[PDB]
């Protein structure tokens, strides 16, 4: 994907002090929220009626570590990011038929989540940094739609 | 479209903001400038270098002209109208930079709002700046001039019978070159000649029928499609671009004499308008 | 690039028949009526004020046949689109400061103009082949930029 061992580095350091399970549960919360579109893939979910609900909603929140756990070890190879997901990206276009305009908003969803969580030391070259990194991980799981 | 409790959220968030809106207004043109370097083109005058006074300045600026439009939300294109002025006829930054700027402004306001950036917060805020972002934009090619209403009413006309036809070659076309969009119609046969395709295109068609008949009471003449394609389809509004687009193609291809430069930018102009109206209802 | 075959086949045919000077006038011509912000790059070009003034310009019509001379020469290295274009990437960054979004605007145009001079025979998997190069172009050209 290429990235420089600065950048490498920077996006390993924040990473290490994340909990998985909460910023999953509230970034895929956040994007149904934000974008309420994207709901139209969770109508097994149940209650989505209030951002309230979203939030709380354990399915929501069950999806959201699960997504990000992938994300997550993804990180571990950032040089090779088309292959590890490559599966997942087949998944995702002949069986669950998920826009990867999806990917994109869901990256942007992250990046502010992070920005909230870290407050000033999300700074702008660490920024810059995730925003590769998502918009990388957004290009795999797009890579073998047909 | 910004319902009350959205005006409520963000005025809210920007009182918080308060006296810090400059620093902030700067910060977020500095993280653009990193995350996202072709807008660094726009700025190729300056000095880019991190707390540059120009910087700095643009920051106050852009801060200063974000409080007057929280100030007069519910009458934004006149607060804002010096401001799309100057921005479609002298500086014509291409729209798609507005969405990146607003994005990080957004992270600007969750890296120092940690109280205030809640779900709902955080929604009003995306479309507060998706509506400013429109008002800027909105003069660059003006929405419908009679002269546009003319064009598409003629080149509408000329199609006719052959409507339907052409809807139907248009959702092919963007299958075979935007292969995304598929994923909205995996019940369907998209094999060249379906039956599906030809139904879908001719709804589609007839609905722009409709559209030009009713050019300039759109809204309400959609407004039932809106409703479709905001809570139950669902359509990620990028797609509603590659639609047009290879609509604009289907015409071109049958229209040779009509098809002229003047009347592919009132076409162009009319799908556009019909896009805003069907992703109106979306948030 | 990467194009099956038959995808190859298609664009190296149709573009036989392509008269460089005409269209590429043409589709630079379009693209400064049908999205006039991209007028700001061309100041010094003389009138556009309308339609007939920009599409009978001759300073639009020379460097629009340039553009597509430059588009042209590209199609013989459909394999390296990257190395081919690298110089004139930097020089669209570097001196020109061009916004590489234009190039997506410009390749949109093209294919516009390509249906609209050969009718019935720029077909729908014609099409696809196209927007694929002009897209793999776009790419090539914002590529060395920073
Ligand atoms: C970078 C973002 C994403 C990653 C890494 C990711 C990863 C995953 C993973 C690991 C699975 C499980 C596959 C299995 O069963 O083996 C999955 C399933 C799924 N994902 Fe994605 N996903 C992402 C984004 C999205 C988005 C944005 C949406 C839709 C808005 C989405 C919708 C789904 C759905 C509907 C399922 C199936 C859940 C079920 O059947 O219970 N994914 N995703
Ligand atoms: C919410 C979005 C925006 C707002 C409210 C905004 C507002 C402003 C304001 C108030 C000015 C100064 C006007 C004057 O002093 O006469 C300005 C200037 C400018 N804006 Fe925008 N702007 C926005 C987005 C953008 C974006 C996305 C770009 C480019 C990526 C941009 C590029 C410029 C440029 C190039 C200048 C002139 C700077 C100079 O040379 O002094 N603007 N903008
Ligand atoms: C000019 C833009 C568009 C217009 C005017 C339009 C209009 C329509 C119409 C008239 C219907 C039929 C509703 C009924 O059953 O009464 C429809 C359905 C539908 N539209 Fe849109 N549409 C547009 C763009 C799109 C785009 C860009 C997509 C997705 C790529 C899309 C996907 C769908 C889907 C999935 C259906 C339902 C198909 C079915 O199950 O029969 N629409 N649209
Ligand atoms: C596939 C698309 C394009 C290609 C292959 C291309 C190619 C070229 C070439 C070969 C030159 C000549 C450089 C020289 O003489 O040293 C040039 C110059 C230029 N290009 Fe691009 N170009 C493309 C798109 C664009 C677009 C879309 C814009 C802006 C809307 C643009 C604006 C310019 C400008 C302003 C010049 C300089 C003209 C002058 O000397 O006044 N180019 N381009």
């Amino acid at each position: 994907m290429h990235l420089t061992p600065e950048e490498k580095s920077a996006v390993t350091a924040l990473w290490g002090k994340v909990n998985v399970d909460e910023v999953g549960g509230e970034a895929l919360g956040r994007l149904l929220v934000v974008y309420p579109w994207t709901q139209r893939f969770f109508e097994s979910f149940g209650d989505l009626s209030t951002p309230d609900a979203v939030m709380g909603n354990p399915k929501v929140k069950a999806h959201g570590k699960k997504v990000l756990g992938a994300f997550s070890d993804g990180l571990a190879h950032l040089d090779n990011l088309k292959g590890t997901f490559a599966t997942l990206s087949e998944l995702h276009c002949d069986k669950l038929h998920v826009d990867p305009e999806n990917f994109r908003l869901w990256g942007n969803v992250l990046v502010c989540v992070l920005a909230h969580h870290f407050g000033k030391e999300f700074t702008p070259p660490v920024q810059a940094a995730y925003q590769k990194v998502v918009a990388g991980v957004a290009n795999a799981l797009a890579h073998k739609y047909h | 479209m910004l319902s009350p409790a959205d005006k409520t959220n963000v005025k809210a968030a920007w009182g918080k903001v308060g006296a810090h809106a400059g620093e902030y207004g700067a910060e977020a043109f500095e993280r653009m400038f990193l995350s996202f370097p072709t807008t660094k083109t726009y700025f190729p005058h300056f000095d880019l270098s991190h707390g540059s006074a120009q910087v700095k300045g643009q920051g106050k600026k852009v801060a200063d002209a974000l409080t007057n439009a929280v100030a007069h939300v519910d009458d934004m294109p006149n607060a804002l109208s010096a401001l799309s002025d100057l921005h479609a006829h002298k500086l014509r930054v291409d729209p798609v930079n507005f969405k990146l700027l607003s994005h990080c402004l957004l992270v600007t306001l969750a890296a120092h709002l940690p109280a205030e950036f809640t779900p709902a917060v955080h929604a009003s805020l995306d479309k507060f700046l998706a509506s400013v972002s429109t008002v800027l934009t909105s003069k660059y090619r003006g929405v419908l001039s009679p002269a546009d209403k003319t064009n598409v009413k003629a080149a509408w006309g000329k199609v006719g019978a052959h409507a339907g036809e052409y809807g139907a070659e248009a959702f092919e076309r963007m299958f075979l070159s935007f292969p995304t969009t598929k994923t909205y119609f995996p019940h369907f046969d998209l094999s060249h000649g379906s039956a599906q395709v030809k139904g879908q295109g001719k709804k589609v068609a007839d609905a722009l029928t409709n559209a030009v008949a009713h050019v300039d009471d759109m809204p309400n003449a959609l407004s039932a499609l809106s409703d479709l394609h905001a809570h139950k389809l669902r359509v990620d509004p990028v797609n509603f671009k590659l639609l047009s687009h290879c609509l604009l193609v289907t015409l071109a291809a049958h229209l040779p004499a009509e098809f002229t430069p003047a009347v592919h930018a009132s076409l162009d102009k009319f799908l556009a308008s019909v896009s805003t109206v069907l992703t109106s209802k979306y948030r």
